[PDB]
C-alpha cells in the first residue's frame, strides 16, 4: 500500500503454536539443553549425552502434534475435522442439515363414493415414485401434512398437496433427565420434525414455521454431539414458566419423536406419481400432474447429503453477522442458504433503487434454470417472518447466460475400454464439474481453456480438444425487449446474433391438398444484425418477406441491400425489414418489432434464442447475471464429436 | 436491502485561525515635562556639550 | 480527527494574519457601529507587604468577572486611544549600527532602515525611505545552519548567513517594476517611503510604523507612490506586502487630566488596562444611554463595568507623580 500503517495480515495463525519440522527442534533443544543451563556434567557419555537429546526430541515433536493439535480445532476458521467444525457451529445458530429429502406439489383429481364435502387427507398418505433413470423401483413418498379439498360441480376433488421423500418413524421414550435423548440413524433432515412431548405442539427454537409471537415455554433445541447422530434436550425451566427458559418434561412423560427416513438425493427425477392410496371411500382418480404450476420443469428438487467442509465455514461465521434476521443484502444470502438452501445454488439478493421496497433475490436451483412455484412462495414465506417488516422479498430469478460449445475431444481407439457412450458420459459430468466448481457462482468468469483442460482430463485416452463457442441469452417476452437491456457485457464480434427459428400466421389462405385448407402457417422468419458502421450503428431486421402482409406506408420500404445483413435460407424473398439499433461498442441490443408495424398474432410462440458468438475468448459476466452450463434439463445445445485416432 | 443508498459529499474545513494573539509585549516610559508653570528647579544636570 | 482515511493540508498563510488585523482597526471610528477604545489605570492598595522591589511579582490577573469587578473598585481614570494613536509596527533592522550585535549581514528576507542615522546616511531630502527589504543572499559564502553548503539548500533547508559583507546598501528610490541591486548580490526590493515627520514621531528606538491602506489609496507621493507599477496590481494598501502582522496602541497619561490622584504620595499600584465602548453616568439610572466619547473620563460616570474588559496587566509600583506624563505601550500580534 502507501501508508505502511496498513499492512496488518490476515486471519494468522501466529509462530506460538505452528509445530516442529523435526531438526529445528533437535536446534532449539540442544542450544537451550546445551547452553544457557547446563555445560554439560551428564554422565552418560560422549556420545550418549548427545544421542539422549533426541530420544527426548521425539518426546517433543509428539507432544508438539498431539496436544498442539487441540487449538487448531479449538477455533473455527483454522480447523479441521468436520466434528469439531460442526460443533463449534451451532452456538453461531446454524446447524448443518445432515441431509435432505425430495419435495413436490402435486394436485391430486380423486373423488370419494360418499360425496361428502370437505374431504380430508392425512398426513402420510403412502406414494411411491420412479425418480426416473429408466424405470425400474419405486422410492417413496409422504404428503406429511393435512390440506383438505372441495367438491364443485362435477363430483371431484383437488387436494393439492406437498410431500417429502422417506417414510416417517416414530420412537416413543421416557425422559430420565439424567438421559440425552438421540436418534442414531444417519439421516433425519432437521427442517421437518415434530416431536410432539404427550399433548401436542412442541414448535421448537432453532427452527421456526411460524415464529408465534410471545408463547414463551415449549421450545425444544436440536444440536449434534458429533457423531453424526442428533441430539435432542429441554431449557433450564421449572413451571412450579418460572421466569424464562423451556417448559421442560415433567421427570417422566411420552417424548413422541417423528421423523422422515428420507433415503437420499438419488430421487431428484421425480416425473411419474402412483397413488398407493388406502384410506376410505377416496378413489385415488390419478390424472396426477406433477408439475401443474409454470414453465419447465426439472421434476423434485433437493435431496441433499451433507454439506461439505468448505460450505459449513463461510456460512457458520457470516451467520454471527447475523442474529437470526436478515436486515442486510448479504443476510437474505445467508438466509437462502442451508436453512432453505439445496434448493438453492447461488444467490446475490439486491435492491433496485427505482422500485423501493422490494428485495430482489435471484437464485438458481441445483436442479438447473427456473425454481418454478411453490417452490419459491416456500421461499417467501421463511424469509418475511424474519424479514424487515415493510419490505417484502421477490424472486426474480437471475438472467442466465448459457454457452454454446461444439467440441471435440478426439480420443485414441487403442487406449480405451468403456469407448463411446461411458466416455461421452465421462466428459460431460467433467465439464459439469467445472461449472460447479467455478464459474457457478456469480461475478466469476470461464475460460474455455479451463474448461477444456478438465476435458482432457476425462480418463487418459482422449489427448487434445478443441471447441467453438457461442453465448446463448434468450429472451423472454421477445417482440420489444425491455428498455437498454438485453445485454451480453461481451464484445459481440459483429456479423452474429444469428435469430432462432420464428414462423407466420396468416397470408391469406393459401388451400393444400387432402383436407379442406391450412393457415400458411409455414414460411418462418429469423433476424440478423448486420454490420458495424461509422461507429456503432449496425441496425438490425426482422427476415425474410415474399410480398404482401406489412404496413410499407412511408417509413419502412423494407431494405438493408444485398450486402451483409445474411439471408435465411428459403425462397424467402428477400426484402428485409429494419428494426433496431444494436450498439456494438457498448453492448446494446433493441428490438421493438412495432417499428415494422406488425401484429403479434402473427408470431408463433415467444422466448426465443439469439445466441451471437464473442469476440475474445473468455466470457465476462455482471450486473447478476449468471453463466452456467446444465445440460440434463436442455440438451438443444450441447454437441460433442468424438472422432477418434488409430496409431 | 430495500432503501435506494445514494452517495454525496460534505467537506469541514476547520481553520485553526486565532493562534497567536500574545499581546507581546507592553511598554511605557515616563516624560519630565514642560509647561509655562515650571517654576524653581533644584540644582540642574547635563544640559549641553 | 486522527489518523483519518483522508489527509488534508491547509496553511492558513501570512495574511490572514494580518488581514484579520486590519478590519480591528478599519472600524475604530465614530458613531454606535464603530467601538472605540479606551485604556486605563491603576490600583492604590500597596499591594503587599515586600511591594517595591526586583524580586516578586504581582498576582497573575484572572479573566474570571471576580477579576473583573476589582479592577472598576481599584481603578482611577481612563485616557482614551484615538484611531490615529495606534499604529502597526516592525522589528526594524538597519544596517551599519555598531550598537546592534550584527552591523550588516541581513540574511534573505529582513527588514532594513538607513538613512536615519550618522553611520547610514544617503541622500537625504527624503529623510528614512529604506524600508525595502532583501531579495536575494550574495552568491556564495553561506554557511547555513546544516552540513549540506552552496546556493541550493535555502530549499531544503534554513537561512543563509552570507558571510561576506555589503558595501553601499544605499539605493535609488528603485528600478522599474522589480527593484535595485546595486553591489554584489544583496539584491533589494523597496518597500515604501516613511516621511521624515511620522518618524520622528511614531517611530521609536524599537519598531516602526507602516501607513494602512485608506492612507495611501487616498494619497500617494507623501508616502511616495506612483513609482510602484505594481501598485495598480492589487489596489494600493500594502500593509500585506510588508506583513505587519502586529498592532500596538499607545496613550498618553498626564497627571493634568487627573489632579486627584496625583498628588504628593500617590503610588499607582498595578492594574492597568484596556476596555471597549463605555457608556455614561446615566444620571439616574433609567433613561437612554450614549456612547463615551470624551477623553480621560474618570472612574465614575462610567456605569460600573460598562463595555468589556480585553486586557489586563499588573506592574507592581509605576510612579505617576505630577507633571511627568506617563506614555504606555501594548503591543498585539491579531
Amino acid at each position: 500500500p502507501v501508508n505502511y500503517q496498513l499492512t496488518r495480515t490476515a486471519n494468522a495463525i501466529p509462530e506460538i503454536f505452528v509445530g516442529g519440522t523435526f531438526a529445528e527442534i533437535k536446534q532449539n533443544l540442544i542450544e537451550w539443553l546445551n547452553g544457557q543451563n547446563e555445560f554439560l556434567d551428564y554422565d552418560f557419555e560422549g556420545s550418549r549425552l548427545n544421542v539422549l537429546c533426541d530420544l527426548l526430541a521425539y518426546n517433543t515433536l509428539y507432544i508438539q502434534q498431539f496436544g498442539n493439535a487441540a487449538v487448531y480445532e479449538s477455533f473455527m476458521r483454522t480447523a479441521n475435522l468436520r466434528s469439531s467444525v460442526v460443533q463449534a457451529a451451532q452456538d453461531n445458530g446454524y446447524l448443518p442439515t445432515s441431509k435432505s429429502a425430495a419435495q413436490t406439489e402435486i394436485m391430486l383429481t380423486c373423488t370419494d363414493a360418499l360425496n361428502r364435502n370437505y374431504i380430508t387427507i392425512p398426513r402420510g398418505t403412502r406414494f411411491l415414485a420412479y425418480a426416473k433413470d429408466t424405470s425400474v423401483n419405486p422410492y417413496n413418498f409422504v404428503s406429511r401434512e393435512d390440506v383438505i379439498a372441495i367438491r364443485d360441480k362435477n363430483n371431484q376433488y383437488f387436494p393439492r398437496l406437498k410431500l417429502a421423500q422417506g417414510r416417517i418413524v416414530r420412537t416413543e421414550i421416557i425422559y430420565d433427565k439424567l438421559t440425552p435423548i438421540i436418534i442414531y440413524d444417519k439421516n433425519i433432515d432437521r427442517n421437518q420434525v415434530k416431536l410432539y412431548v404427550d399433548g401436542a405442539e412442541w414448535i421448537n427454537w432453532t427452527r421456526k414455521s411460524m415464529v408465534h409471537a410471545g408463547s414463551t415455554s415449549t421450545i425444544y433445541y436440536m444440536r449434534e454431539t458429533i457423531d453424526g447422530n442428533t441430539e435432542f434436550y429441554f431449557g433450564e425451566g421449572e413451571i412450579s414458566a418460572n421466569y424464562i427458559g423451556g417448559l421442560k418434561p415433567t421427570q417422566n412423560s411420552t417424548i413422541v419423536i417423528e421423523y422422515i427416513s428420507t433415503n437420499g438425493a438419488d430421487a431428484n427425477g421425480a416425473v411419474g406419481f402412483s397413488y398407493a392410496d388406502t384410506l376410505t371411500n377416496i378413489t385415488v382418480i390419478n390424472i396426477n400432474e406433477n408439475p401443474n404450476d409454470d414453465p419447465d420443469f426439472v421434476g423434485a428438487d433437493g435431496g441433499g447429503d451433507p454439506e461439505d467442509i468448505e460450505r459449513i465455514r463461510e456460512l457458520g461465521t457470516i451467520k454471527r453477522e447475523t442474529q437470526q434476521r436478515c436486515v442486510t443484502a448479504t443476510d437474505y444470502d445467508t438466509f437462502v442458504s442451508e436453512r432453505f438452501g439445496s434448493i438453492i445454488q447461488a444467490v446475490q439478493t439486491f435492491t433496485d433503487s427505482t422500485k423501493p421496497g422490494y428485495a430482489f433475490i435471484a437464485a438458481k436451483p441445483k436442479s438447473g434454470l427456473y425454481l418454478t412455484t411453490v417452490q419459491r412462495e416456500d421461499i417467501k414465506n421463511y424469509l418475511k417472518d424474519y424479514n424487515l417488516a415493510p419490505i417484502t422479498p421477490s424472486i426474480i430469478s437471475p438472467n442466465y447466460l448459457f454457452i454454446k460449445t461444439n467440441l471435440k475431444v478426439t480420443y485414441a481407439l487403442n487406449k480405451l475400454q468403456e469407448s463411446e457412450q461411458w466416455l461421452e458420459g465421462q466428459i460431460i459430468d467433467k465439464i459439469d464439474r467445472y461449472y460447479t466448481e467455478d464459474v457457478e457462482i456469480f461475478n466469476s468468469s470461464f475460460a474455455k481453456s479451463k474448461m477444456l483442460t478438465y476435458v482432457d482430463d476425462a480418463d487418459h485416452s482422449v489427448i487434445g480438444s478443441s471447441a467453438t463457442i457461442q453465448m446463448v441469452r434468450e429472451v423472454q417476452n421477445f417482440y420489444k425487449t425491455p428498455e437498454a437491456g438485453i445485454k451480453y457485457n461481451n464484445q459481440i464480434k459483429d456479423r452474429s446474433m444469428e435469430s432462432n427459428t420464428f414462423s407466420f400466421n396468416s397470408g391469406r389462405k393459401v388451400v393444400n391438398p387432402d383436407t379442406g385448407l391450412e393457415e400458411d402457417v409455414l414460411y418462418d422468419v429469423r433476424i440478423v444484425s448486420t454490420d458495424r458502421d461509422s461507429k456503432g450503428i449496425g441496425k438490425v431486421i426482422i427476415g425474410p418477406f415474399a410480398s404482401g402482409d406489412v404496413t410499407e406506408n412511408e417509413n419502412i420500404q423494407p431494405y438493408t441491400g444485398n450486402d451483409f445483413n445474411k439471408l435465411a435460407n428459403s425462397d424467402g424473398r428477400d426484402k428485409y425489414y429494419v428494426i433496431g439499433e444494436i450498439n456494438y461498442p457498448a453492448d446494446v441490443i433493441y428490438w421493438n418489432i412495432a417499428k415494422i408495424n406488425l401484429t403479434s398474432e402473427k408470431f408463433e410462440v415467444q422466448t426465443i434464442e439469439l445466441y451471437s458468438d464473442p469476440t475474445d475468448d473468455v466470457i465476462f459476466t455482471r450486473d447478476g447475471s449468471l453463466i452456467v452450463f446444465e445440460n440434463d434439463l436442455r440438451p438443444q445445445y450441447l454437441t460433442i464429436d468424438l472422432e477418434p485416432i488409430s496409431q | 436491502v430495500g432503501f435506494g443508498f445514494i452517495a454525496i459529499t460534505l467537506l469541514t474545513m476547520f481553520i485553526n485561525v486565532g493562534l497567536t494573539l500574545k499581546h507581546t509585549e507592553t511598554i511605557i516610559n515616563k516624560y519630565k515635562n514642560y509647561k509655562w508653570d515650571s517654576g524653581l528647579p533644584t540644582e540642574y544636570a547635563d544640559r549641553i556639550a | 480527527m486522527n489518523d483519518s482515511s483522508v489527509i488534508y493540508r491547509a496553511i492558513v498563510t501570512s495574511k490572514f494574519r494580518t488581514e484579520k488585523m486590519l478590519n480591528f482597526y478599519n472600524s475604530i471610528g465614530s458613531g454606535p457601529d464603530k467601538n472605540t477604545i479606551f485604556i486605563t489605570f491603576g490600583r492604590s492598595e500597596p499591594w503587599s507587604s515586600n511591594e517595591n522591589e526586583v524580586g516578586f511579582a504581582p498576582p497573575y490577573p484572572t479573566d474570571s468577572v471576580l477579576g473583573v469587578t476589582d479592577m472598576w473598585t481599584h481603578m482611577m481614570g481612563t485616557v482614551k486611544v484615538l484611531p490615529s494613536m495606534l499604529d502597526a509596527v516592525i522589528p526594524r533592522r538597519d544596517w551599519g549600527d555598531t550598537r546592534y550585535p550584527d552591523p550588516y549581514t541581513f540574511r534573505i528576507n529582513d527588514i532594513v532602515v538607513c538613512n536615519s542615522a550618522p553611520y547610514n546616511a544617503t541622500e537625504s531630502g527624503a529623510g528614512w525611505l529604506v524600508y525595502r527589504c532583501l531579495d536575494v543572499p550574495d552568491t556564495g559564502m553561506c554557511s547555513i545552519a546544516s552540513l549540506t553548503d552552496k546556493d541550493e539548500c535555502l530549499k531544503l533547508g534554513g537561512k543563509w548567513t552570507p558571510s561576506a559583507r555589503s558595501m553601499t546598501p544605499p539605493e535609488g528610490r528603485g528600478d522599474a517594476e522589480g527593484t535595485i541591486e546595486p553591489g554584489d548580490g544583496y539584491v533589494w526590493e523597496y518597500l515604501f517611503e516613511i516621511p521624515p515627520d511620522v518618524s520622528i514621531n511614531r517611530c521609536t528606538n524599537e519598531y516602526i510604523v507602516v501607513p494602512w491602506p485608506e492612507e495611501l489609496k487616498e494619497d500617494p507621493t507623501r508616502w511616495g507612490y506612483e513609482d510602484n507599477l505594481t501598485w495598480q496590481q492589487d489596489d494600493f494598501g500594502l500593509i500585506y506586502r510588508v506583513k505587519a502582522n502586529t498592532i500596538r496602541f499607545k496613550a498618553y497619561l498626564d497627571s493634568v487630566y487627573f489632579p486627584e490622584a496625583a498628588l504628593p504620595g500617590n503610588k499607582g499600584f498595578r492594574q492597568i488596562s484596556i476596555i471597549t465602548n463605555p457608556l455614561e453616568a446615566k444620571a439616574h439610572p433609567n433613561d437612554p444611554n450614549v456612547k463615551a466619547e470624551k477623553d480621560y473620563y474618570d472612574p465614575e460616570d462610567l456605569m460600573r463595568h460598562s463595555g468589556e474588559m480585553i486586557y489586563m496587566e499588573n506592574r507592581p509600583p509605576i510612579i505617576m507623580a505630577m507633571d511627568q506624563t506617563e506614555e504606555i505601550n501594548i503591543l498585539f500580534t491579531f
